């Protein structure tokens, strides 16, 4: 494995530098590629042989290498660069090939936004297959950070809960979604449920209801 | 090139993972093909490739336990792990790769063909042409070449005692107190499904805009589940239909759920 940062920020239009160290007989031998991997879609060559942009790839990405370490230079950035970043390189022979340890760049600066909360009650459909889920969806929100709570009437509720690590949106701002399993007759027995949602220390709160709907 | 996984998602403990990775019509014949995987949140690692000839090449870490093949008339190739175990369950690419090693020679020397020794030292470096018999001469600086050309789209392979399970589709139908102005959210809910993964859209592909689907949850059952939502304009609900279409690989299954609005 060579070593990369696991972490790198930068804000728009600056400039960010991901190095991967490793050794002569990788780094070393002089040809050193580079991959973008986007959550959701297929890993993206960049670079190859150190310096050489792959097809598509703008100018304001470049390769460099001195020694046993090779840096890939990320100009002007912008939201669309983030990403998990990989470097690669043959060890001895070229089928022997090796991964850098990845590294998440981050851009900051956009603008931050409180979250929309929709809370759905258990459908009908589940209902009758003696069942019950509350999915509250939580959307369009940055920074990517929140705490997500929930209660039956006005008591908190552990039991049953998941909830899912904030990820971004295709507009490129985060989503995150939560889940309380009940039984039917739990769901029936309250007379509301809510899910509350904390961001950047205010608090979004929806409520359901068996007799409502 | 568009390169294409096909396998089991889900192998037990102890068994062959085998996958087989053709084409949408590109010829692999001449292509050096290569497979990748990538587990939960760890790095990128190399399994291996085979070339035109046939020549194969592993990891070192895993020679022992890797299969790679060819097969010419199916213009596909095969990857098989033998005694596979949870470290195994990860997403598995194939690729065509650049694979080779170049030689060259240190500044200032001439390989001896060059050097009009096309026989004995004709791959050997010479500071000049004086004498096949040089003493000066060096051997060749070996550059060892490898990078991704083409990338396929990944198929998450599990390995477990668990069975396989198909998932319920529930609707997340929109309600008078639930829209936002002009706007108003609806969804599926993609219940109890094993192994992962679920991809979902909506009306066919029809309706992209508005569209997420988030990532599952895991269960206390060991079943996952997931959500998928879609922003639509509020005027819409009476008129429009909307349908997610979901895919569950594992299974072979695929639903196509009606998203009625209430009358709340
Ligand atoms: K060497």
């Amino acid at each position: 494995v060579l070593n990369q940062p696991s972490s790198v920020s930068g804000s728009l239009g600056q400039r960010v530098s991901i190095t991967c160290s490793g050794s002569s007989s990788n780094v070393g031998n002089g040809y050193v590629s580079w991959y973008q991997l986007i959550p959701g879609s297929a890993p993206r060559t960049l670079i190859y042989g150190d310096t050489s942009r792959a097809s598509g790839v703008p100018d304001r990405f470049s390769g460099s290498r001195s020694g046993n370490t090779a840096t890939l230079t990320i100009s002007s950035l912008q939201a669309e660069d983030e990403a998990d970043y990989f470097c690669a390189s043959a060890e001895d022979s070229s089928s022997n090939a090796v991964f850098g340890s990845g590294t998440t760049l981050t851009v900051l600066g956009q603008p931050k936004a409180a979250p929309s909360v929709t809370l759905f009650p258990p459908s009908s459909e589940e209902l009758q297959a003696n069942k019950a889920t509350l999915v509250c969806l939580i959307s369009d929100f940055y920074p990517g950070a929140v705490t997500v709570a929930w209660k039956a009437d006005s008591s908190p509720v552990k039991a049953g809960v998941e909830t899912t690590t904030p990820s971004k949106q295709s507009n490129n701002k985060y989503a995150a979604s939560s889940y309380l399993s009940l039984t039917p007759e739990q769901w029936k027995s309250h007379r509301s449920y809510s899910c509350q949602v904390t961001h950047e220390g205010s608090t979004v709160e929806k409520t359901v209801a068996p007799t409502e709907c | 090139v568009q390169l294409r996984e096909s396998g089991p998602s889900l192998v037990k403990p102890s068994q062959t993972l085998s996958l087989t990775c053709t084409t949408s019509g590109f010829s692999l014949s001449d292509k050096t093909v290569g497979w990748v995987r990538q587990a939960p949140g760890r790095a990128l690692e190399w399994l291996g490739s085979i070339d035109s000839s046939g020549t194969t090449g592993y990891n070192s870490d895993l020679k022992f336990r890797l299969q790679i093949t060819k097969y010419n008339s199916e213009n596909q190739v095969s990857l098989s792990l033998i005694g596979a175990t949870t470290a195994d369950s990860a997403t598995y690419y194939c690729t065509t790769v650049h694979q080779q090693t170049r030689k060259s020679c240190p500044g200032g020397y001439t390989f001896g063909y060059d050097c009009g020794f096309h026989g004995w030292g004709s791959d050997d470096c010479y500071p000049d042409c004086s004498d096949i018999l040089n003493s000066d001469v060096v051997g060749p600086i070996d550059t060892h070449e490898f990078h991704v050309d083409a990338w396929g789209q990944g198929l998450l392979v599990t390995v477990s005692s668990a069975s396989t399970k198909g998932p319920s589709v529930f609707p997340l139908a929109p309600s008078s107190k639930s829209t936002s102005g002009g706007t108003a959210a609806l969804g599926c809910l993609v219940k109890d499904y094993f192994p992962e993964p679920v991809t979902v859209s909506w009306n066919s592909g029809a309706l992209t805009s508005g569209v997420h689907t988030f990532p599952a949850v895991l269960q206390s059952s060991g079943l996952y589940s997931l959500s998928s939502v879609v922003t639509v304009p509020s005027s819409s609900l009476g008129t429009q239909t909307y349908i997610c279409n979901v895919n569950h690989k594992p299974s072979n299954t695929k639903v196509d759920k009606k998203v009625e609005p209430k009358s709340c």
